[PDB]
């Protein structure tokens, strides 16, 4: 009789609700970045021909699903439509590089995408230590790739990390600005960029992701409640 | 002495000119805009809809307040008895919905990630129903209790307690915590708009509801000053007049919904 | 050598284009001018199948025209009983990022795939009672964009990589592989005879393949932008396409060229899905704007509008019976129109 | 070597696409129109069937 | 797929017993469970039903309240507690599997069965209790119903079972036309909605047994024997 079918449908609905409870409590993150960057080691650092690699990690009793895209074709115009309405995008770049212009183009394309226009980007300026010893080396003159650096000074609002050279801080904040000026140009308050300087081994990477996701969810609810 | 009456008439003219259209038009506009996207409603939209219903009814009754139309309905005992309780439930619903919106904003903004298991559209509608039931109880139960036992001292003490003191305390606590969260977040990582809007809604609530409740308290500890009573009633209705402004189209999200509604409908 | 060979290719392309010019003695509008317009087509949501948690990224009717599978990005295939809206199954996918799903013509199996690059086959009629992964067809190097059953043993799939492949489910091997595109292959449509199938790609070209021989027979290039949807006209001699350029085109296999193009300059949203009605007189299409337009296949004008979704319409399908239409959306609801 | 081989395969494909015969667009449109008119009565969406025939409502 | 029952034996009407069954090789949780008793030298009788998830329970009128059916999905066990026995209860009890959705085949599998020894419904009538027959020739089993079984939804709820001697009943046809899984093409079903037919075209040596008709608008027929 069909009444048994309706009972089966209601049981399936109960299971779907039990799955929805888990779905809403979890924050999805898309991990992007150039190959030279250390995203592959960042995922392996999590202490908790296939495509999507799924990494599960938890901070302060809130779950995170970080998706590394793995094997795909070079251009992401289409499949990134699926990753709409993720909590955030963790774009990872190698600051020690020159691949920096390619990464800037890649971030420009991600930021200005018509579907990711409400997705905040937790920008990771990875490999700050390699950048530090590359700046201290002196031979890798960043100016010849970026002539603007010849006439740039660290801003008054910047605070240096304890025990850092002026030149390394200048260069790293110049790269930070080179990303931030892309972020500011087209984002009409719908999504935000959160730069960070990181080494892949830092135990603070997950903490930073947690704090940024906290801020992103705060902003999302603030806009939902009509406070902005 | 005639100026004492002309001043009340002048305040009523100002109110009907400015505050009343804001209240009525904004409330009806919010109601239609959201009920036209009923399927797109977020949790805050339920509370906005119900607060809009309550404020619309209150601002409509403010037209009875204006021109002192007690002399056209007070003579009918049963009609007046029902309509006074209707006003009481409506204002109770407005104050309780403001308190609940403050608390739920605290939940959504301070405990945003952890408490996702508590904030649900079904929970939003259930809380709407519960708030309406609580207002209806807080009106009828004291009224029927007074009618059985024998405006009364204890009943109006309940009115002042559940109308200003407890609601204001909860609102202030929740919005202070929200302000702490917002200031910390802005410090570390246009958000000044949210801070100003919060401090504006809290102050509007305070300024509008403190006068009537203080007048009630004075007459509770001590028709003697009908003019002052008129001003405080006008302020109580000004709360509902200013609610649609500060809450809905002073912020960007409802303005986007409104633009969608007008351009598509 | 390279320049000479490319010039030879250009010469053959010019020959093909000249042949198409010669065959273009008239346009479909001239031929169909005498026919009676369908008028105002109006459809109402008879059913609203809710229960999915996330964007409904695909759907497919069963041959019985009652059961329809539906894939969601939350990682669920729900087989719905459209007549009663009962959920017959709720298959938990291993990869949450599912971009396509298929219903076997016999109803024994459903398939699905996506960014995992693996097309999982599910058996709906095992003695155990539950639904289990019959096969995991791996071998693509890009996301699985579409998949369609030829029979219970042969399934043809398109990939985010340049390739499109035909699989044997008994062994899990690729019976044949199709090459010729350059961008991502975005959709498949299977001819009624099942001997031919046509696929659109990000290179804005639609190619007709033969499953038995494993080669491209002819190519169509009437789109300025990438193709997101494709569908065969019921007769099997023509097929429609939808592109990001927000206009549909109708191509004929035997004429080897475009016959008609559907557009409305105020429409600037791209097209996500396409489907003919049983008679072929109607050409339904979904748009990035949250509604579907029912074009008259013979007189290119908007016969009606299906505006009932709160977000992008992602999938669209007319029952093999033709009684009803089903549309999914990113709002996580499927609505049956009729 | 690899590039020229790719070009030769493309040239072979173009030669095959040129070899296939074609028919006048008028005839193709005629077949589409004829099929539509033959099967119009069998399309419940084209002509709204009565509520009794419709199994949804 | 196995359903093995436990219990049975001697009981006096002043005693009580619990029937039990263990499910092996299939998702017991998803299946609704039926208890059907085979009284000695008699046809089948439906005893009790418990739906998937335990959300619905039914009992026969003779047993309503006299016995209680229980179920533990985690242990894949079905229980039938027998509070107050009487002489009518002596029978072999089969645990019967059933699942309900569009296109499903309820009563597809029957347990081995255990025998208990002890000191309005749609009446189903079959044409005849027995028919001498020889293998190879066609034959038709027929039955009639107290009322038409053709439900408004558009399908007829009639089932045909074949209880081979010394074996549990096998489902031949469900819903008056659909052959069950593994049933050879020899069998076929038809009916007018109130009178029904079961035809075996080329009777094999293994087709010997009693044929039971059942309706599921539960009542079984008196059973038709094919005396080979």
């Amino acid at each position: 009789e069909d009444k048994a079918a309706v009972e089966r449908s209601k049981m399936i609905e109960k299971q779907l609700q039990k799955d929805k409870q888990v779905y809403r409590r979890t924050l999805r993150l898309l991990l992007l970045g150039a190959d030279n960057s250390g995203k592959s080691t960042i995922v392996k650092q999590m202490r908790i021909t296939s495509g999507i690699f799924e990494t599960k990690f938890q901070v302060d009793k809130v779950n995170f699903h970080m998706f590394d895209v793995g094997a795909q074709r070079d251009e992401r115009r289409k499949w990134i439509q699926c990753f709409n309405d993720v909590t955030a995008i963790i774009f990872v770049v190698d600051s020690s590089d020159n691949r920096l212009q390619e990464a800037l183009n890649d971030f420009d394309s991600i930021w200005n995408n018509r579907w990711l226009r409400t997705i905040s980007v937790i920008l990771f300026l990875n490999k700050q230590d390699l950048l530090a010893e590359k700046v201290l080396a002196g031979k890798s003159k960043i100016e010849d790739y970026f002539p603007e650096f010849a006439r740039y000074t660290t801003p008054e609002d910047a605070t240096p990390e304890p025990g850092e050279d002026p030149r390394v801080t200048r260069a790293k904040y110049f790269i930070r600005k080179e990303f931030v000026d892309i972020s500011t140009a087209s984002g009409d308050g719908r999504h935000i960029c959160y730069p960070h300087f990181t080494c892949a081994v830092d135990t603070e990477n997950a903490r930073r992701i947690f704090n940024d996701c906290k801020d992103i969810i705060l902003q999302m609810n603030l806009r939902e409640y009509n406070l902005v | 002495e005639h100026q004492q009456y002309v001043i009340g008439l002048f305040l009523s003219c100002l109110y009907t000119i400015f505050l009343f259209p804001i209240g009525f038009v904004g409330n009806i506009l919010i109601l239609v805009v959201n009920i036209s996207f009923r399927e797109k409603m977020t949790i805050p939209d339920l509370y906005f809809i119900n607060l809009a219903v309550a404020d619309l009814i209150l601002v409509a009754d403010s037209l009875i307040e204006v021109f002192n139309l007690h002399e056209r309905y007070y003579d009918i005992a049963v009609l007046c008895t029902f309509m006074s309780l209707f006003l009481q439930v409506n204002m109770y619903s407005s104050v309780f919905f403001l308190t609940w919106m403050s608390f739920d904003r605290y939940i959504a903004l301070a405990r945003a990630m952890r408490c996702s298991l508590f904030r649900t559209k079904h929970h939003a509608r259930l809380s709407c129903g519960l708030i309406w039931m609580a207002s209806v109880s807080a009106t009828l139960v004291p009224f029927t209790a007074v009618h059985l036992q024998h405006d009364v001292r204890e009943v109006q003490w309940l009115e002042v307690t559940l109308g200003f003191i407890v609601p204001f305390a909860i609102i202030g606590l929740c919005y202070s915590l929200i302000v702490r969260v917002l200031v910390r977040a802005h410090r570390h990582r246009r958000r000044q708009k949210a801070l100003r809007m919060i401090l504006a809604v809290v102050l509007v609530f305070f300024v509008c509801w403190l006068p009537e409740n203080v007048f009630i308290s004075v007459h509770l500890l001590q028709h003697a000053h009908p003019l002052t009573g008129h001003i405080v009633n006008l302020a109580a209705f000004s709360n509902s007049c200013l609610n649609p402004l500060i809450y809905s189209f002073l912020g960007e999200t409802f303005r986007d919904k409104l633009r969608l509604y007008i351009e598509q409908k | 050598e390279l320049d000479q060979l490319r010039q030879e290719a250009e010469q053959l392309k010019n020959q093909i284009r000249d042949a198409r010019k010669a065959c273009a003695d008239a346009t479909l509008s001239q031929i169909t001018n005498n026919i009676d317009p369908v008028g105002r087509i109006q459809m109402r949501t008879r059913r609203t199948l809710r229960g999915h948690l996330a964007k409904i990224y695909a759907m497919h009717w069963g041959t019985d025209s009652r059961l329809l599978v539906s894939a969601s990005q939350d990682g669920k295939l729900i087989i719905w009983d459209s007549y009663t809206t009962n959920k017959v199954h709720a298959i938990p996918l291993r990869s949450s990022w599912v971009m396509t799903c298929a219903y076997a013509p016999s109803g024994n199996y459903v398939a699905c795939g996506g960014l995992d690059n693996i097309c999982s086959i599910y058996n709906l009629k095992t003695r155990e009672g539950n639904v289990r992964v019959s096969r995991e067809l791996a071998g693509h190097t890009g996301y699985l964009s579409c998949c369609r059953f030829l029979d219970d043993n042969q399934i043809v799939t398109s990939s985010g990589d340049t390739t499109c492949a035909l699989w044997d489910i008994e062994t899990g091997q690729q019976t044949t592989t199709f090459t010729g595109h350059t961008g991502d292959v975005m959709s498949l449509s299977l001819a009624p005879d099942t001997r031919l199938f046509v696929s659109g790609a990000c290179d804005a070209s639609a190619k007709l393949w033969d499953v038995r021989e494993g080669m491209c027979r002819q190519t169509f290039t009437g789109h300025e932008s990438d193709i997101n949807a494709i569908c065969f006209f019921p007769n099997g001699n023509a097929f429609a396409t939808g592109s990001d350029d927000a206009t549909c085109r109708l191509f004929d296999l035997r004429a080897d060229q475009e016959l008609m193009t559907y557009s409305h300059d105020n429409i600037i949203c791209g097209i996500t899905s396409v489907s003919f009605s049983k008679s072929g007189r109607l050409l339904l299409a979904g748009y990035d704007d949250f509604n579907c337009n029912v074009w008259d296949a013979l007189k290119a004008d908007r016969a009606g509008v299906l505006a009932g979704h709160d977000n992008r319409v992602s999938c669209l399908g007319v029952t093999d019976d033709g009684m009803a239409v089903a549309t999914g959306s990113w709002d996580s609801f499927l609505k049956i129109w009729n | 070597t690899a590039s020229i081989a790719q070009a030769r395969k493309l040239v072979e494909q173009l030669k095959m696409e040129a070899n296939i015969d074609r028919i006048k667009v008028s005839k193709a449109a005629a077949d589409l129109m004829a099929y539509c008119e033959a099967h119009a009565k069998e399309d419940p969406l084209l002509t709204p069937v009565p509520a009794s025939e419709n199994p949804f409502r | 797929v196995q359903l093995v029952e436990s219990g049975g034996g001697l009981v006096q009407p002043g005693g009580s017993r619990k029937l039990s069954c263990s499910a092996s090789g299939f998702a017991f949780s998803s299946f609704g469970m039926h208890w059907v008793r085979q009284a000695p030298e008699k046809g089948l009788e439906w005893v009790a039903y418990i739906s998937s998830g335990s959300g619905t329970i039914y009992y026969a009128d003779t047993v309503k309240g006299r016995f209680t059916i229980s179920r533990d999905d985690p242990k894949n066990t079905l229980f039938l507690q027998m509070t107050s026995l009487r002489s009518e209860d002596t029978a072999m009890y089969y645990c019967v599997r059933s699942i309900y959705y569009y296109g499903s085949s309820p009563f597809d599998f029957w347990g081995q069965g255990t025998t208990l020894t002890v000191s309005s419904d749609i009446v189903m009538t079959q044409a005849t209790s027995s028919v001498p027959v020889t293998p190879g020739e066609s034959v038709s089993i027929s039955c009639r119903s107290s009322k038409s079984l053709l439900h408004s939804n558009g399908n007829t709820y009639l089932y045909w079972f074949l209880q081979r001697p010394g074996q549990s009943p096998q489902l031949l046809i469900y819903r008056m036309s659909n052959l069950a899984s593994g049933v050879p093409d020899r069998f076929s079903g038809s009916g007018s909605g109130t009178a029904f037919t079961l035809t075996i075209s080329r009777l094999e040596a293994e087709d010997v047994g009693v044929y039971y008709c059942m309706q599921h608008l539960l009542t079984f027929g008196a059973g038709t024997k094919l005396e080979l």
